[PDB]
């Protein structure tokens, strides 16, 4: 059973161990009570420049809301971020994949709208 | 290997007190309530109810470690009042609020199912 | 290998929807419309049904240990 | 005492004693499996 | 210095969810109610399995874990049953547990779907939700000809703090201040964000004018039930459980104050 110290990775070089596990009432939630399965730190993105992670998260939100499988083939001019954002704005979501989350401990809104969505993770 | 049983977050160990009151010596009329086997669910409501008391000068809580299963609530009141009395009144007020909310939710359910 | 019982995120039951989902797909529903017919409105449960790989059907191609 | 095994190919329940070559009596297959114990193992459904 | 006088307004009540609004309460009370929906509303769930025979392609812990997550109707029985901690019996008794039996064998050529309908209980009140008298039955395992699954489960009383299988909710939507009047969120581009379903704003207006004297009131809830409890039973049991947590805390508080 996964636990603190088990190594997980996305498909973009974003590896890390489980720091802690919070129950569903302790995790942050959207207005429709969706809690993240995983929370990763924003500081893993900028130096690494794994923008594929963010585009995959956004495409995955579109895919899950649309009932399809996203096409992430490398060199495809028929798929860019603006198209994915326009598609996501049609399902009642912020076009860039952000959502207002609430603090699970206090229930107050988090001032900064969080970037959340489906991403394929791997257990190593 | 090192996984604590999931009941340890809710269940008191033998000889372990649910709540302990310790006088805070830094300032007068302040107390620390160390409550075992509770979490943000009761800490947040107790703190926020204590903040509604004008005789409460400080009301805060913390979970010192998420892996541990206790909370500490610090309460400072005015000299004519007591932090223990403030904590008691906060719990009484929360209980009355929840009783009223429960009765009103029962009434609302009855109205909704009936018409 | 088999459809999970609950949605990992919310805890909605999805175990009873895999067979209905497949029946809707062979009924010429799109995956989105099929997921709408089963009442999976949060994209977490849509993730559960839409990304499931029924490997148990392949594990049942092997004869068991006892006859 | 009997230590009945199952055949990997014919799935036949057959008894084999110690100091006996491992051979199924129904088809001669050389790989056998032990049967599930009768002891009582408990699972917390978690 | 005293309690709130919250009011309630239920805007939708089905067998699947309850959508309501609590007004004139603190955000901490609203979020503790929300948390208790998930983590301190007890229900009945399988928490003990004994596999007598399993020739299926899923190992024993897979089946056990899978059985634990089947919701069992807990409406009137959960209040009566005791925690096995509190029961004065041996490992089990009908006062703290419910016995289930499952015995399936695939003899026919087509795949046999061992579903929650095959979980036979000794208690008629505590049965799998899908088996209750549409939605299909939860699938426990698919069996091939010659495969067999025979087990004996016991269901216990617990809540979501111990394991998510004792969580009665299939999602708790919680919201407040749909128009960002308290500015607890700060949208870099407020025009880009969709409107809440509870918003009361004309389409040209993106968010409400900032309310400096405002406090969170009017919390909107949508409590979806996994099946074990009715949604309104989840809310009522949540309020009762939170009130008993506070009552026990006050009892222990009184003992600590008087002992000093
Ligand atoms: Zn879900
Ligand atoms: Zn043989
Ligand atoms: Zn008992």
């Amino acid at each position: 059973i996964p636990q603190i110290g088990d190594k997980f990775a996305s498909r973009h070089g974003q590896k890390g161990t489980c720091g802690i596990q919070y129950r569903q009432e302790d995790m942050p939630f959207t207005c429709e009570g969706i809690t993240p399965d995983i929370i990763i730190n924003p500081h893993a993105i900028p130096s690494r420049m794994t923008i594929g992670h963010l585009i995959e998260c956004l495409q995955g939100k579109v895919s899950a809301n649309k009932g399809e499988i996203g096409d992430a083939t490398p060199f495809n001019d028929a798929v860019n971020v603006q198209k994915i954002s326009n598609l996501l704005s049609d399902y009642g979501y912020h076009l860039r994949g952000n959502e207002v989350l609430y603090n699970g401990f206090t229930g107050r809104k988090i001032t900064s709208q969080i970037f959340i969505g489906p991403t394929y993770y791997q257990r190593l | 290997m090192n996984a604590p049983p999931a009941f340890e977050s809710f269940l008191l160990f033998e000889g372990e007190k649910k709540i302990t009151i310790n006088k805070d010596t830094k300032v007068p009329n302040a107390c620390l309530f160390t409550i075992n086997k509770e979490d943000h669910t009761l800490g947040n409501i107790i703190k926020s109810q204590l903040l509604k008391d004008p005789q409460v000068l400080f009301a805060g809580y913390k979970v010192p470690h998420p892996l541990e299963h206790k909370i500490i609530i610090r309460v400072q009141t005015t000299p004519d009042y007591s932090p223990q009395e403030a904590f008691t009144n906060a719990i009484t007020d929360l209980i009355s609020e929840l009783s009223l909310l429960e009765e009103r939710f029962r009434v609302a359910i009855k109205d909704k199912q009936e018409g | 290998m088999i459809i999970p019982v609950r949605c990992f995120t919310c805890g909605k039951i999805v175990g009873n929807k895999w067979e209905a989902y497949l029946g809707l797909l062979q009924a010429e529903y799109t995956e989105g419309d099929a997921l709408d017919a089963l009442g999976l409105k949060r994209y977490c449960c849509r993730r559960m049904l839409l990304a499931h790989v029924d490997l148990i059907e392949k594990l049942l191609n092997y004869a068991p240990l006892e006859k | 005492q009997p230590m009945i095994y199952i055949c990997g190919e014919c799935h036949t329940e057959n008894e084999i004693k110690s100091r006996d070559p491992i051979r199924c009596r129904e088809c001669g297959y050389r790989i056998m499996y032990k049967k599930r114990t009768k002891r009582l193992v408990v699972f917390d459904a978690r | 210095p005293y309690a709130n006088q919250p009011t309630v307004r239920i805007t939708e009540l089905t067998d699947e969810n309850v959508k309501f609004i609590i007004e004139n309460t603190d955000l901490a009370v609203a979020n503790s109610i929300r948390r208790v929906f998930i983590a301190e509303v007890p229900i009945i769930a399988i928490d003990w399995v004994q596999i007598d025979a399993n020739s299926s392609v899923l190992h024993d812990e897979f089946i056990a874990h899978r059985l634990g997550l089947i919701p069992l109707t807990s409406d009137d029985i959960v209040d009566k049953l005791q925690y096995s901690r509190d029961c004065t019996c041996e490992e089990f008794c009908p006062e703290c547990s419910v016995e289930f039996t499952l015995d399936v064998r695939c003899n026919e050529d087509q795949t046999r779907h061992v579903t929650s309908r095959d979980l036979i209980s000794n208690s008629p009140r505590v049965i799998p939700v899908t088996s209750r008298n549409e939605q299909d039955d939860i699938l426990i395992v698919k069996l091939r000809k010659g495969q067999e699954l025979r087990l004996r489960a016991y269901a216990k009383k617990g809540f979501g703090k111990e394991h998510a299988k004792w969580n009665p909710t299939a999602g708790v939507a919680f919201e407040y201040d749909p128009d960002n009047a308290l500015r607890h969120t700060v949208y870099p581009k407020p025009e880009e964000w969709p409107k809440s379903e509870y918003s009361e704003l004309d389409e040209d207006e993106s968010q409400a004018p900032y309310d400096p004297n405002g406090k969170p009131e009017r919390f909107y809830y949508n409590v979806e039930s996994c099946g074990s409890l009715r949604p309104e039973t989840i809310v009522l049991s949540a309020l009762s459980g939170l009130k008993k947590k506070l009552s026990d805390l006050q009892t222990q508080l009184s003992h600590e104050i008087q002992s000093d």
